[PDB]
RNA sequence: CCGGUGAGGCGGGGGGGCGCUCGCUUCUGGCGCCAAGCGCCCGGCCGCGCGCCGGCCGGGCGCGACCCGCUCCGGGGACAG
């Protein structure tokens, strides 16, 4: 299936397609609150194998830190 | 006279060129300015006090 | 093609519905605690209300302190079937509304107070 | 006469320091929401970064016309949708015991929807032909599914929208769209489909691996640096030649 | 990252012309908005009647008020932090 392709391409974070992509992302986050409802999953198989299930009752929030 | 400083202040009312009002801005008085006078802000501005 | 006329954007105003429960949210409406008989507790035989009575004309009787003196106004009229021209309340220093009723001149206070009882 | 001689112009002078200026077009000054200012600053940092290959290949789409026809054909296969779904067992029902029904009749050619049935069935080489969406809002879901296709020697194509995609199944969207099977009717037209399609796609995938995309500046930047050229070229450019 | 604003005319192009130049304003303690003109249409009444003809009443659109754009304008900047 997809998701384990998916898996290993997250596991390659140093690449130049990963690293191109969490940038945006971190722009995208870093322009947007401290704490919002997300509406999708960013990673389906990191989250299905947490134990998200795509069902109603399932809600997911981004919440960013200081570090 | 504003309180607390020495130079006097001098009120100047424009009229805003997009809604029909008249603005007025709070300006520093420089030396020679006087009440009734026409002042003048911009690039085409001439050069006087 | 709408054209922004203003540099600001504002809110638009979404339709927004009327409440219509499926069910109430309380299965009957409370009954009124202030019914005509609760707002008058009983009337004043003080000396100084026999002369008030007597002279100026009016009713002097204890009221519950919720009450208004609309509410006075009607419960009197209900209870004694008398019409008031004016009530001047006030609160007694020791927790309860003290209301003087101002009767018309058409009816006599000393009658009604001989009706009621009082004397 | 039809002109009444009241009727006068009076023109107005739209300068500086002459009446108010006239209700002019702002949506270029517009303070617009955050979430459109991001939105639009995404698109443009797509445009600025350096795209890797991964993503910019999704930016090359196949064309309207070879669209249309990829839909026609897709439009014969949609996949049973409800209230059909229910006729059909209702039917299978009636005739458990009306005409000797067996019930091993057929399943007829449909299409395959998600990306792990599709990319199932082009590992063990099942599919045809493969459809995929170019605008996944994680294009993580398919960024391996082109090399994969490529390897495995199934034809690939990239469609406008996931949700015109989706609209063939009967869901919002949909990532993918692979032809397992089809008709002997249409068998013509999916290989000249297929045959258009891998001389795009399959056959020039070094170039689309090779090809990075991206790195164009905005059109006041590009303009000043092109006056700054122009001025450059000009101070040798009459003298000598 | 900083400043201004009700994020109101930023960058290119030829339109405009008195002569690069501007959105055309400096003798004075006045006034200046919610369009005039032009052009193309719609509905009701009336007379010619071949009616996108004319008269009355009420409206719509464009030019007037140029076109296209990808960051609101600027100032820093792989550095402050």
């Amino acid at each position: 299936g997809a998701y384990k392709y998916i898996q290993e391409l997250w596991r390659k974070k140093q690449s130049d397609v990963m690293r191109f992509l969490l940038r945006v992302r971190c722009w995208q986050y870093r322009q947007l609150s401290a704490l919002h409802r997300a509406p999708r999953p960013t990673r389906p198989d990191k989250a299905r194998r947490l134990g998200y299930k795509a069902k109603q009752g399932y809600v997911i929030y981004r919440i960013r830190v200081r570090r | 006279h504003d309180p607390g400083r020495g130079a006097p202040l001098a009120k100047v009312v424009f009229r805003d060129p997009y809604r029909f009002k008249k603005r007025t801005e709070l300006f520093i008085a420089a030396e020679g300015i006087h009440t009734g006078q026409f002042v003048y802000c911009g690039k085409k501005a001439q050069l006087n006090i | 093609k709408k054209i922004r006329t203003s540099p600001t954007f504002r809110r638009p105003k979404t339709l927004r519905l009327r409440r219509q429960p499926k069910y109430p949210r309380k299965s009957a409406p409370r009954r009124n605690k202030l019914d005509h008989y609760a707002i008058i507790k009983f009337p004043l035989t003080t000396e100084s209300a026999m002369k008030k009575i007597e002279d100026n004309n009016t009713l002097v009787f204890i009221v519950d302190v919720k009450a208004n003196k609309h509410q006075i106004k009607q419960a009197v009229k209900k209870l004694y079937d008398i019409d008031v021209a004016k009530v001047n309340t006030l609160i007694r220093p020791d927790g309860e509304k003290k209301a003087y009723v101002r009767l018309a001149p058409d009816y006599d206070a000393l009658d009604v107070a001989n009706k009621i009882g009082i004397i | 006469k039809v002109v009444n001689p009241l009727f006068e112009k009076r023109p107005k002078n739209f300068g500086i320091g002459q009446d108010i200026q006239p209700k002019r077009d702002l949506t270029r000054f517009v303070k617009w929401p955050r979430y459109i200012r991001l939105q639009r600053q995404r698109a443009i940092l797509y445009k600025r970064l350096k795209v890797p290959p991964a993503i910019n290949q999704f930016t090359q789409v196949l064309d309207r016309q070879t669209a249309t026809q990829l839909l026609k054909l897709a439009h014969k296969y949609r996949p049973e949708t409800k209230q059909e779904k229910k006729q059909r067992l209702l039917a299978r029902a009636e005739k458990k015991a009306a005409g000797k029904g067996d019930v091993p009749t057929k399943r007829p050619p449909v299409l395959r929807a998600g990306v792990n049935t599709v990319t199932t069935l082009v590992e063990n080489k099942k599919a045809q032909l493969v459809v995929i969406a170019h605008d996944v809002d994680p294009i993580e879901l398919v960024v391996f599914l082109p090399a994969l296709c490529r390897k495995m020697g199934v034809p690939y194509c990239i469609l406008k929208g996931k949700a015109r995609l989706c609209r063939l199944v009967h869901r919002k969207t949909c990532t993918t769209v692979a032809f397992t099977q089809v008709n002997s009717e249409d068998k013509g037209a999916l290989a000249k489909l297929v045959e258009a399609i891998r001389t795009n796609y399959n056959d020039r995938y070094d170039e689309i691996r090779r090809h990075w995309g991206g790195n164009v500046l905005g059109p006041k930047s590009v303009a000043r640096i092109a006056k700054l050229e122009k001025a450059k070229a000009k101070e040798l450019a009459t003298k000598l030649g």
